[PDB]
RNA sequence: GUGGGCCCCUCCUGGUAAGCAGGACGGGCGAGGCGGGACGAUCCGGACGCCGGGCCAGGGUGCGCCGCCGGGGCCGGAACGGCGUCGGCCG
RNA sequence: ACCCCCCCCUCCGGCCCCGCCGCCCGCGCCCCAGCCCCGUGCCCCCUGCCCGAGGCGGCCCCCGCCCGGGAGGACCACCC
């Protein structure tokens, strides 16, 4: 659902200050209000620019071509209960979009942390021979297979609707 | 990984039959059968070697592979050549007894430490008892299933038992000192 | 001892989804979660599908590692695979799902009474 | 309105009794044969404290009056689906007096069509790491007198009935032969038109 | 509170309850497990407590303080004129426990045993068996139903009555009571046997022997209404209780608020 | 049952009334369709005619599906009169064909109250 | 008419503490129907003439009992222990 | 494993067989696997909607007291 935003944002001018400074971030947001709260948060927190004494002068929002896998490295910190840490992931996604969500989800379950809970400081492209955790780099493979891990499923849902057979179906694998 | 596997050899002399996790091997001194239909396996068979492998592994899923192949590898061993157990009656001022009954197929042992009650053991199928015809109080275990000879060594060293005493100085019993295969 | 692989290449039949019905092939392997296939003479986005939807064929079709939507077209074009797999029994069960899919209410009586002439001229055989 | 026949090899108690309580309150009926054949997941100790801590509860001045816990298959079966229908009213009564539960496959049934519920079935509900127990062997650690009786009566009808299956197989190719009725031939076109 | 001092409960709970018997007779519950291969026999019998002596008798035991002495017992004696072999049952193990074939009658059946089918017996008219021996006079039938148990039946009991005119008992119609066929090389053997017994005189002699065991079941001797002193054995109350001391005390605490099936009281003892 | 006897149907279940664990409202009736199973299924048994057999008089009831419930292919229904509960787990027969009931099908509220402003005419 | 109040949220005082006792802005029960929190004067929504249709808040959607599917992970209570399993940081 | 469950032992709705001797009702049989799943990923889908008797499975019916003794007993009941 992750979308990737540029905001544009500087301090309002004054008389010390003809033509303030500019500052851009890439932001990966549900949607352009949040993209913009984000924005002011670290711009508040790093530059010391309330939403009040500053504007924003654009949020960009980018589409990405997609058809390709590519290996997405992520550089973050996340709050838990007994302090603060940081941490890097690999993931194998299309976009950098969907590599987010693949981070948030993984984050939520293994971790229970929320989205408010964490910032991200870098995201990446990783090559092949760069790559450094084995969930990622075993897919990074010529002639990769595997039989299907959960072929139980479809028969499962067949079910759902024939309540009722006249055997138990196997299950082709 | 996405498996994790262990392959080993066939020795030539043996034939062997895998069907549905149901492997039987024969030779010389028997034909042996497990089943290892209690886990999920690929047991693959072909030009003469023996693979295990487990699919997506999390866990001790990955401690599968080598117990499967190191079980496999005892019904070869057993098929070939037997094991045979040697074990040593120990006593101190009063002699156990032991003789062999039904046909080899049951020891009998009275005199532990000079009481009454008298044991039987009976030798799990497959197995054999003789007394040593080398050296004096030993008795020899024979068969062609290590699991059949050793539980039937077990059963004896826990039938002969020293109640409410120091352990550490009443010291009587009848315990294991080869574990090995024959030697024809 | 399997038959059936996730691979480049294979094809499979999408069972849930916006795309439930068709044919596809596999063209990569993001994990052991997720697939990104392409059917591009059955009608199919390129796209990523959970492995929870994609009923996995016996059919492999040779492919480039990694090809394009045209390309990936003509490559299927070439391999005969669709044609076996529409032969093959599975294949003319989803025809004939294909049929008693679109199916109005008139429709359905006219299955039903047809049904039921099916059980009775059954039933006048089998009692010889 | 017939009646709907379930072996219950294979099955998970819960999901099964889940579907037969709202098929009997839709006013069906429903029985149920080879109970001590069900299946109840973990491991068969777990399972066995449970029934024994289940025993434990009567009611203190007077047993006759407190809970009663039966001990063969099919009335365990049967007191699972009480749990999920609203027995003290008049339409919960009725929909109790549909019910039919059996060990073994009994002559009154022999000849039904059986049928099966995969979606409660154990080998596409249970994860393979997953202990699991069937109630036969439960009911036979907490009082089931009648274990040996329904195997010696399953072996003997078994073995009669693949007896009969070989004279159904040529059975069925005399029928199959009918293949020269065209007043059926006429209407299977029609059936693929639709199909 | 806990009960300051140790003592245990009075009676025995698994006697319960204590009702009159509503069984007519004592009436075997079980028979002794049969022992495939073992030697054919009978194991149960029929008689009336006659009444008690005492005897003398050299003692042999070996290790006991009666070793080479000589003692006196209590012995009773029950009077038991010969029975009579008037019927076959089968029965089947199937998961429902014990169920019958059929049952065998014989061709002739006497006096007492048509009088136990009767209230009165001069005022009833008389038609018992009456199908029955006309249609089995002929022995075929006889011999195909005893077919039918043969070919599939697992126990074998001969149902046979006693015979009151040969005792100074008041009644005329007898007391009818199986008894089980056990032992032998299979089933078949057992439904010769007891063919070969039907319609005949059997002596406890053929059933018991001297210096074996045996069990004895029976009604006891009735008291009517009792109260606890006697019926349960608990302790009687001071002398200076005000309204009697033939009670118990306490027959519950306040919680749980209902009166307990272990408690003590009065009825029918006996 | 003389009128509807030779008339093929599709059969249903009234299961239940229209309810909440603490209110139950007797004007609708809850109807079970066969080979239904899904919300979007129901569009083709949408506005049919129905009809229930009450046992005394053995005579009918007849009424018309109104609207979908729930994901599952459930369907309210009213009927021309509302219903005993004596009436539940009974199948209801859905008709294939049309039939003219005339105003026989069609709930009390609406065909009395129903606004048309009706002036008692009085000849 | 009333001049016995009580509870919640935040902020406090005595006390080891208390469903203890004493104070403060705002709200509630008192004197507030209905649905939900299994069950409760006060919690979560919503505060009320008699009806018909529609939309839906709070809470939820195996059967009792009105209502569901798809996807990604994992599988009452203290100090203090764990070569259980999955994930990280620093060398 | 003095623990727990079953047997023995006590009560026991209901049911079964056998004696003297008619009614009703229904129409449907492979088995066994799921890390061989042996070619699957279906059938049924009309209980009247036009179905309707043998064989195989069910159902209903079927049996006195008073009177006097007692080894039984408040009255009753129980055994004769
Ligand atoms: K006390
Ligand atoms: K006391
Ligand atoms: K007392
Ligand atoms: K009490
Ligand atoms: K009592
Ligand atoms: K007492
Ligand atoms: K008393
Ligand atoms: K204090
Ligand atoms: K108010
Ligand atoms: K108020
Ligand atoms: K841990
Ligand atoms: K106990
Ligand atoms: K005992
Ligand atoms: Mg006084
Ligand atoms: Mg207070
Ligand atoms: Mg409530
Ligand atoms: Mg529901």
């Amino acid at each position: 659902m992750m979308q990737k935003y540029i905001v544009y944002g500087r301090r309002l001018p004054s008389e010390k200050f003809p033509e303030p400074e500019v500052f851009r971030m890439t932001i990966y947001a549900p949607n352009e209000i949040v993209a913009k709260s984000r924005f002011w948060y670290h711009l508040k927190s790093l530059k010391k620019i309330k939403r009040t004494h500053g504007e924003i002068l654009d949020c960009q929002h980018i589409e990405e071509n997609g058809d390709f896998v590519k290996n997405f490295g992520v550089l973050l910190r996340y709050r838990s209960r007994v302090g603060q840490h940081n941490m890097y992931r690999e993931v194998r996604e299309t976009t950098s979009a969907r590599a987010m969500d693949k981070v948030y989800s993984e984050m939520a379950g293994q971790c229970r942390a929320r989205y408010h809970d964490i910032q991200i400081i870098n995201v990446k492209e990783v090559a092949d021979e760069d790559v450094r955790r084995e969930k990622v780099a075993m897919f990074t493979q010529k002639g990769v297979r595997f039989p299907h891990p959960c072929p139980y499923v479809h028969v499962k849902r067949a079910a759902r609707t024939a309540r009722f057979q006249d055997r138990a179906p196997h299950v082709p694998q | 990984p996405l498996c994790s596997s262990m392959t080993i050899k066939v020795p030539t002399d043996v034939e062997c039959t895998i069907n549905k996790r149901v492997v039987t091997v024969k030779g010389k001194k028997g034909t042996l059968v497990r089943d290892f239909s209690h886990a999920p396996l690929d047991i693959t068979h072909a030009n003469d070697t023996i693979s295990v492998a487990v699919w997506f592994p999390r866990g001790k899923r990955n401690a599968l592979p080598r117990t499967i192949c190191s079980h496999i590898e005892n019904m070869f061993k057993g098929v070939t050549y037997g094991f045979e157990y040697k074990m040593r009656l120990a006593y101190a001022h009063f002699p156990i007894a032991a003789t062999v009954v039904d046909n080899n197929k049951a020891i009998e042992i009275r005199n532990f430490m000079h009481q009454i009650k008298t044991r039987r053991i009976e030798c799990l199928p497959g197995v054999t008892i003789a007394m040593s015809t080398n050296v004096k109080d030993e008795l020899i275990l024979r068969g062609i299933s290590i699991e059949d000879v050793s539980h039937t060594a077990a059963r004896i060293h826990e039938s002969l038992k020293v109640p409410n005493k120091d352990l550490r100085k009443f010291l009587d019993g009848c315990y294991v000192s080869s574990r090995g295969l024959q030697e024809q | 001892s399997y038959h059936r692989f996730v691979e480049a290449g294979r094809l499979v039949y999408l069972g849930d989804g916006p795309d439930k019905g068709k044919l596809a092939v596999i063209v990569d392997i993001l994990s052991t979660a997720a697939v990104l296939i392409d059917g591009p003479t059955t009608g199919v986005k390129r796209q990523v599908v959970s492995l929870r939807w994609a009923m996995l064929t016996d059919q492999v079709i040779n492919i480039s590692e990694k090809p394009t939507t045209e390309q990936l077209k003509k490559e299927i074009e070439a391999s005969p695979a669709i044609d076996t797999f529409m032969n093959s029994v599975w294949g003319k069960k989803i025809q004939q799902q294909r049929l008693r899919a679109k199916a109005t209410f008139e429709d359905m009586g006219k299955i039903a009474k047809l049904r039921r002439e099916r059980k009775m001229a059954m039933k006048r055989i089998a009692m010889s | 309105m017939s009646r709907i026949v379930i072996d219950c090899k294979g099955h998970i108690l819960g999901r099964l009794s889940a579907i037969v309580a709202k098929e009997l309150l839709h006013g069906h009926e429903v029985a149920l044969v080879r109970c001590e054949k069900a299946i109840i997941s973990g491991a068969f100790r777990d399972v066995k404290a449970h029934y024994l801590k289940k025993m434990h509860k009567r009611t203190n001045f007077n047993h006759l009056r407190g809970p009663f816990h039966f001990r063969a298959p099919a009335e365990i079966v049967r007191r699972t689906i009480r749990g999920m229908i609203p027995y003290k009213t008049v339409r919960g009564s009725d929909a109790m007096s549909r019910l039919r539960v059996y060990d073994g496959i009994p002559p009154c049934c022999a000849r039904y069509k059986r049928v099966v519920c995969p979606s409660a079935m154990a080998y596409l509900c249970l994860r393979p790491e997953r202990r699991r127990c069937e109630v036969g062997r439960v009911a036979h650690e907490i009082g089931w007198q009648h274990a040996a009786d329904v195997e010696r009566y399953e072996k003997r009808r078994l073995e009669e009935c693949d007896k009969w299956y070989q004279d159904k197989i040529q059975i069925d190719k005399k029928i199959a032969e009918a293949a020269e009725k065209d007043a059926e031939l006429q209407r299977i076109n029609a059936e693929l038109a639709k199909y | 509170s806990h009960r300051k001092f140790s003592c245990c409960r009075k009676g025995n709970l698994g006697y319960l309850p204590r009702k009159r018997c509503t069984r007519g007779r004592g009436r075997c519950k079980t028979f002794p497990p049969d022992v495939q291969g073992a030697p054919i026999h009978l194991t149960a019998f029929l008689g009336y407590k006659a009444g008690c002596t005492h005897v003398m008798r050299f003692i042999d035991h070996r290790g006991s303080n009666l070793h080479n002495r000589q003692a006196i017992d209590q012995a009773t004696i029950i009077d038991a004129p010969p029975m009579i072999c008037t019927a076959i049952i089968g029965y089947a193990k199937t998961p429902k426990g014990l169920r019958a074939v059929t049952t065998v009658w014989a061709a002739h059946i006497a006096e007492p045993a048509m009088r136990r089918f009767y209230r009165n017996y001069f005022h009833a008219e008389k038609t018992a068996f009456s199908t029955y021996m006309k249609k089995a006079a002929d022995g075929t039938y006889i011999k195909e139903q005893l077919g039918r148990l043969k070919q599939h039946a697992d126990v074998i009991r001969i149902v046979a009555h006693t015979q009151p005119a040969l005792t100074p008992l008041k009644q005329k119609k007898a007391d009818i009571m199986e008894i089980q066929v056990n032992g032998g090389a299979n089933v078949a053997e057992k439904v010769d046997y007891a063919y070969a017994l039907m319609e005949k005189p059997i002596s406890i002699k053929d059933v018991f022997s001297v210096g074996a065991q045996i069990d004895t079941i029976s009604i006891t001797r009735g008291r009517g209404f009792e109260g606890v002193v006697t019926r349960w054995g608990v302790t009687r109350l001071p002398r200076k209780t005000r309204r009697g001391n033939r009670k118990v005390a306490c027959i519950g605490a306040w919680h749980p608020a209902n009166v307990q099936y272990t408690v003590a009281r009065a009825g029918q003892m006996g | 049952m003389e009128e509807i006897k030779g008339k093929t149907f599709l059969p249903a279940i009234f299961v239940g009334y229209q309810r909440s664990r603490a209110k139950q409202r007797e004007n609708v009736a809850l109807v079970k369709v066969s080979g239904i199973y899904t919300r979007a299924e129901t569009d083709k048994v949408l506005g049919r005619l129905i009809a229930i057999i009450h046992s005394k008089s053995g005579k009918p009831i007849f009424g018309k599906i109104c609207r979908p419930h729930g994901n599952s292919g459930m369907v309210r229904a009213r009927f021309y009169t509302n219903l005993p509960g004596q009436l539940m787990g009974h199948k209801v027969r859905v008709f294939y064909d049309n039939i003219d009931v005339g105003d026989r099908a069609t709930p009390k509220y609406e065909r009395l109250y129903g606004n048309p402003n009706a002036t008692v005419t009085y000849e």
